[PDB]
């Protein structure tokens, strides 16, 4: 099938792997997780869930940034998250926070913006890189909308 | 504002999924320029700036985004992906070739609704318009 | 999806180019791995991704290809460049038949012998007759038994040892065993030897009860 | 470096378990997998396990009788057989991956150990004299063939071991020799088997 | 950034006060998709945002502002207007018709000094142009 | 967004260094309403916006700053500058003048690197595609 | 040298002293002094010392507000400087500010606006001299901080 007798159609697809050295890269696994990873050893994990990880309500960012003990990039990445728009725990290096979701319209509207509900929680933790990219390439588009 | 990035750009085998070298000319890469609603020209932008800063050095790119791409591009995308309209995954892209002579067209944005891509069907009318640009160019010289 | 390797073992000297070729019957775009072993050691990678080069690996190595063909080049084979090359789809993670690079030398013909069992095999009830080969070039030579006035006996078990440090020549050995009952009734044994610079077919035969 | 242990000998039908250790990188990140290599032919891979032990992959023939496993805390990987059959016998390769390229690639193997499945025991070298020196029926794989405990080293070709139906291997050792020195010296072949302590130094009659 | 909606659009009788249908070609049009000052441009594609809006369904226009309009325009209008120089509440057009042919222009603001307007005589050099212009156009194709 | 501010633009004694008067045609600067990667046309802006200030009137250029520049720019020059590549400080311009015919074109910015400014044959290229340009322009016509 | 035969370069520089009335411009001393001036009487020094002026860690820039006696210009300043990332000073109408390296910040916006073994960056109030002997004044680097 040639247009108008002297051109044909021909498609192309990009692979955004490349970019892994400078922008993270954003892939869903399935409909209740999401993965942001940076570089190639370290990630973000976004989960919704029925289950409670924290029990206390608090949540103390001064003391995880005056340890200076993680990583600048995710709690980069979290921060940008968490003003966009709580239960937090840090200690050993850690990264768990904790959305009430059952305030939420807000926060589940920003993870459609990334991500582009019957669920009590949502769960922000640390993993290493796994193949997880399923459902969706990876690509760096969320982060990109989201930081602007 | 405005983006400021700058680019015969060609695409190597590490950039594209099934393909070895696709790469197009410069009459075709010069509206990267003077347009504001093109994805290509972005994804261009970021794939240029990704190889100058591994070439010559996550910071960067969170003081250096707005000088690449246009937020409002994915802000209209977002829109037209809520009210369910068609819009761009942000992957696939499609181009005319002209195998006679061999001149392209710059690559437009394959549409996606549903969870699939739309049919040649669905939009073969956009075809048809480029088509008619790109003989307007070939009857302007 | 199944790779295929060519060719099984190709010959050629230091200072000459080689090629070899992995095939694949779907498209693999550019997923292929060149690995180099060498005999009673673990593989190292020689290409990554079907064309690039990993680190610490000479130069005179290339590898190139796309869809359904690949090629690894040798320009200026060294001493130390002699051994099994595979080929692995980085996906199915399935590895290949195997290619094996030897030295180049002049058509040598081989040495046939032939002895008989030895006395307390005899009377073991079970005896073994094996007609020898020695220093002769290249590996390709076909062995067979004859029984009486000619047969096949079907059970022979063949051994080749490796390339020699100083000549770089080859030994083969053929082992046949057969119990006292078929060797008791019959009378002429003979092994026969076919090579590529052989102009005919050599027997050696002997005449035993 | 990666150091493998458990290979030996076991009999057809039992369980067995191969542990890899490293030391050097981090044992967290990467992929590991297994991979297998037959007497005499080309290479076969095992399994492939991820960092959490989230995703495994295992051979389309091997499926059902191999389950492979790691400690990240010790630095280990574990895998374990179950109704071995007589063609497993094959020298292991704990091997670690690496993604570049949008592609696997092995960058690390190990030393590789062997593993044995047989129904025999311990038998003894018979040695036969060939006029030459023939070594049958003896399980253990290694065996020592010399000439004169050392004295000849011209013309000394041994061959392969090969295994027959029975079950128990068999080699030979040649010579070679002008015509006079055959009725000069009467030769001595040395054979030396080590798991059951037999250095027999058996004498050929020129014939 | 830059707007990022797309648009012979025709004005009902509903968008006008005092007025019947009333549009325009393709050609005057078009000049929408590339061009960085014009408030017709921008109302517009707010009329057009309103209509899906309505047909496929405040917080909306919060996220979708920007995708539309232009908003240095909103400013150098203000600024105008605190220095004492004629600016434009975007409230009335005008353009020009050709009779015998029927083809038009894209029509610019109506501006207002110290409320009131400027009596069609304070800026007879941007008519004069304008029809020049559009000469220069027509004499071309 | 985009700069909206509007301006055969001359160039008084005061506004250059070791220069009398030096000024350009309509057509060079008719450019400056189209382009969005041009430092000459945002300093033209400022200077323009400074003199209709200074004679009908800090917190006006606090609030007027983005419809007279491109901050992409800016962040653009910041960014080759980190990255050890020739960058522009605005202050240094090269144009090239017909001698005979009068004309002229819009004048670019000179590159600066390690501290001192370029060699006038580290950007030749720039410099033929330039007369390029102009003289296909000028042949057009 | 004329380039095609017809055409020759040619090259001008632009004076930025005209901008004085409107716009705030800066420019280096050398690479330890910075320098921004508001009009023709008043100005802010940035300064990369090892020495101390003040020792507290008190900054009560909200009572200093509420005294209400200042300059506009130079607060405004000193606003978009802190924003755009600490002990303070403001007795008597005067302005010290003094940080103690939160480094990386603050070197980066400093690095911006004036397109390290120093400890102390104070930055001061001062009158109009002639300082600007290896940069020419130029308002990019406020505009730049500014958006
Ligand atoms: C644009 O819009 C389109 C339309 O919605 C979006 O396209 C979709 O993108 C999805 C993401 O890639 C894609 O899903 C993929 O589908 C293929 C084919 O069905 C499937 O094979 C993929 O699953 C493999 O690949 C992913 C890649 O990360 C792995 O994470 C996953 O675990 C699977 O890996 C297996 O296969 C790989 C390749 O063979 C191996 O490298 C890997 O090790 C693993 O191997 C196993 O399988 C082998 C084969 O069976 C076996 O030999 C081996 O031993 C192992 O057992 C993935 O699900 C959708 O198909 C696609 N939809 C379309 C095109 O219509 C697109 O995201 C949008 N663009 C954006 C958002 O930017
Ligand atoms: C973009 O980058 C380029 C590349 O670096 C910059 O170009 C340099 O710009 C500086 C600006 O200062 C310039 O330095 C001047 O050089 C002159 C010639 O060498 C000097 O004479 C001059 O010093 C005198 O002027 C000062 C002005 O305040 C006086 O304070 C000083 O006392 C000096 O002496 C006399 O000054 C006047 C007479 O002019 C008199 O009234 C005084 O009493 C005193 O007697 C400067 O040091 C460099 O020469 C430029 N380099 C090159 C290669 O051209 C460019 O400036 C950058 N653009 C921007 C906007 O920053
Ligand atoms: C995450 O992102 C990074 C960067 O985007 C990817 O790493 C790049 O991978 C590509 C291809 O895989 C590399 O390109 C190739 O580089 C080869 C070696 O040159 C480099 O060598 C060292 C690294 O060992 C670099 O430091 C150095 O600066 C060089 O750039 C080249 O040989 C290749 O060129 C040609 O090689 C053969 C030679 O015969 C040709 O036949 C081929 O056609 C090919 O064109 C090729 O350019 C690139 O260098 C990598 N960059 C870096 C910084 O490492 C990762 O792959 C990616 N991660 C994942 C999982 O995808
Ligand atoms: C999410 O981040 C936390 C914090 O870094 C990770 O936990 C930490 O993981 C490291 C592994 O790199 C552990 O280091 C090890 O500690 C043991 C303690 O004896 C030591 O012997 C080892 O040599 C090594 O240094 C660290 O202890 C551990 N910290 C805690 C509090 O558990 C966590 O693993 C990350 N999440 C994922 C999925 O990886
Ligand atoms: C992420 O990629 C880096 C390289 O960009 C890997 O680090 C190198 O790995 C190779 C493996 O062959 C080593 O030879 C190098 O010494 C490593 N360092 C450098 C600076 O190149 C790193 O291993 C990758 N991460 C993971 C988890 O695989
Ligand atoms: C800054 O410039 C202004 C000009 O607007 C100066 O004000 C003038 O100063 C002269 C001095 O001889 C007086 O004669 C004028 O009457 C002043 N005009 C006014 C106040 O509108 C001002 O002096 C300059 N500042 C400094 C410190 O020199
Ligand atoms: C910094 O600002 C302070 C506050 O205005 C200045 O101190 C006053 O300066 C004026 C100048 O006319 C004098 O009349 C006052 O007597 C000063 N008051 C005090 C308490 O010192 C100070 O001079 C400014 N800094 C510089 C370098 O001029
Ligand atoms: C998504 O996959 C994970 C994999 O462990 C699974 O646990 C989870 O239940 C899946 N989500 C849904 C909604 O089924
Ligand atoms: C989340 O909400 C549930 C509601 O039942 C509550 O029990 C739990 O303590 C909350 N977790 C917090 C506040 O961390
Ligand atoms: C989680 O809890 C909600 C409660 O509103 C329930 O509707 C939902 O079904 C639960 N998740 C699953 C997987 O059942
Ligand atoms: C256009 O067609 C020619 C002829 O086959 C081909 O070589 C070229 O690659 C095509 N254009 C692109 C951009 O692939
Ligand atoms: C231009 O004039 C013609 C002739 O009366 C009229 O029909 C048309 O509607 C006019 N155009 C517009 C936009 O009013
Ligand atoms: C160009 O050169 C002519 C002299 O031929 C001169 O009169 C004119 O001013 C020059 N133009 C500019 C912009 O310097
Ligand atoms: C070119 O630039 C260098 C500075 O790198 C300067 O020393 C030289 O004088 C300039 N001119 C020539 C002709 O090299
Ligand atoms: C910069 O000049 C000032 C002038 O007083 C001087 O005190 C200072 O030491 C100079 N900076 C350096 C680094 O020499
Ligand atoms: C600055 O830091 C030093 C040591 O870190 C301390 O002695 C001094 O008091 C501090 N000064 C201020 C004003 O914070
Ligand atoms: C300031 O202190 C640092 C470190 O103590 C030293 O390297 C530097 O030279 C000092 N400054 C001056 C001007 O000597």
């Amino acid at each position: 099938s040639l247009y108008k007798g002297v051109y044909e159609l021909q498609t192309l697809e990009l692979n955004m792997e490349t970019l892994n050295m400078t922008m993270p890269l954003s892939c869903t696994k399935n409909n209740s997780h999401h993965y942001i990873m940076v570089g190639n050893e370290t990630g973000l994990e976004l989960t919704l869930t029925n289950t409670s990880i924290i029990n206390h309500k608090f949540c103390n960012l001064s003391d995880a940034h005056k340890k200076n003990l993680y990583d600048h990039a995710l709690m980069s990445i979290i921060s940008t998250f968490h003003l966009s728009i709580m239960s937090c725990d840090f200690n050993g290096g850690k990264i768990s926070v904790q959305y009430n979701l059952s305030v939420a319209n807000g926060v589940l509207q920003t993870f459609m913006r990334m991500a582009w509900t019957s669920y009590q929680y949502l769960i922000i933790q640390n993993t290493t890189w796994e193949d997880h990219c399923q459902f969706s390439r990876p690509s760096p588009i969320g982060y990109l909308g989201l930081l602007s | 504002g405005t983006f400021t990035w700058t680019l015969g750009y060609c695409l190597t085998r590490w950039m594209l999924i099934e393909a070895e070298l696709k790469c197009f000319g410069n009459t075709a890469v010069a509206k990267c320029n003077e347009k504001h609603d093109e994805e290509f020209c972005d994804m261009l932008r970021l794939f240029d700036f990704n190889k100058q800063a591994i070439q010559r050095l996550i910071q960067l790119i969170n003081k250096a985004v707005n000088a690449l791409i246009n937020d409002q591009l994915i802000m209209k995308n977002h829109l037209r992906d809520i009210m369910c309209i068609p819009y761009c995954n942000y992957s696939k892209y499609w181009y005319l070739n002209h195998t006679t002579t061999g001149r392209t067209s710059l690559p437009k944005c394959w549409l996606v609704s549903n969870g699939s891509y739309l049919n040649e069907t669905h939009f073969s009318d956009d075809i048809e318009q480029q088509a008619d640009n790109m003989i307007t160019e070939m009857l302007q010289k | 999806i199944q790779m295929t390797q060519s060719p099984s073992s190709l010959s050629a000297s230091v200072g000459d180019r080689v090629i070899i070729t992995c095939r694949a019957s779907q498209s693999i775009s550019s997923s292929l791995n060149w690995y180099q072993q060498k005999p009673g050691k673990a593989p190292k990678l020689l290409i990554y991704a079907a064309v690039n080069l990993e680190t610490g690996v000479p130069s005179r190595f290339s590898g190139s290809g796309f869809g359904t063909d690949f090629t690894l080049a040798i320009s200026n084979v060294q001493p130390e460049d002699f051994a099994t090359y595979y080929c692995q789809q980085s996906d199915t993670r399935t590895f290949g038949r195997g290619t094996k690079l030897d030295v180049k030398r002049t058509v040598a013909a081989p040495s046939v012998f032939i002895f008989p069992p030895s006395d307390e095999q005899l009377k073991s009830g079970t005896a073994s007759v094996v007609c020898l080969l020695n220093n002769f070039y290249p590996r390709e030579a076909k062995v067979q038994w004859k029984v009486d006035n000619a047969l096949q006996s079907g059970n022979s078990q063949e051994s080749v040892t490796e390339q020699d440090s100083k000549d770089s020549t080859y030994s083969l050995s053929s082992t046949l065993t057969l119990s006292k009952a078929d060797y008791e009734k019959h009378k002429v044994y003979a092994c026969e030897v076919t090579h590529q610079g052989l102009s005919s077919p050599v027997t050696k035969s002997f005449n035993r009860g | 470096q990666l150091q493998e242990s458990g290979g030996g000998l076991v009999k057809p039908g039992g369980s067995l378990r191969l542990s890899c250790t490293a030391s050097g990188f981090n044992f967290n990140k990467y992929n590991m997998n297994w991979v297998r290599q037959a007497p005499g032919k080309g290479l076969e891979w095992v399994s492939s396990i991820s960092a959490l032990s989230t995703y495994i992959y295992y051979a389309d023939s091997l499926k059902g009788r191999f389950t492979v496993s790691r400690d990240n805390a010790k630095n280990s990987l574990f895998l374990q057989m179950n109704s071995l059959r007589d063609d497993d016998t094959a020298v292991y390769y704990c091997a670690r991956e690496i993604r570049r390229a949008s592609t696997w690639s092995a960058d690390l193997w190990g030393r590789g150990t062997l593993v044995t499945v047989s129904s025999a025991s311990t038998k003894g070298p018979s040695v036969f004299p060939l006029a030459g020196c023939l070594v049958k029926d003896y399980f253990p794989e290694p065996v020592t063939v010399s000439w004169n405990s050392g004295a000849l080293t011209s013309g000394v070709h041994t061959f392969p071991a090969v295994l027959q139906s029975s079950g128990l291997y068999s080699l030979s050792s040649v010579v070679t020799v002008p015509s006079s020195s055959l009725g000069t010296q009467t030769y001595i072949c040395n054979v030396n088997h080590k798991p059951s302590n037999t250095k027999v130094d058996k004498r050929v009659e020129p014939k």
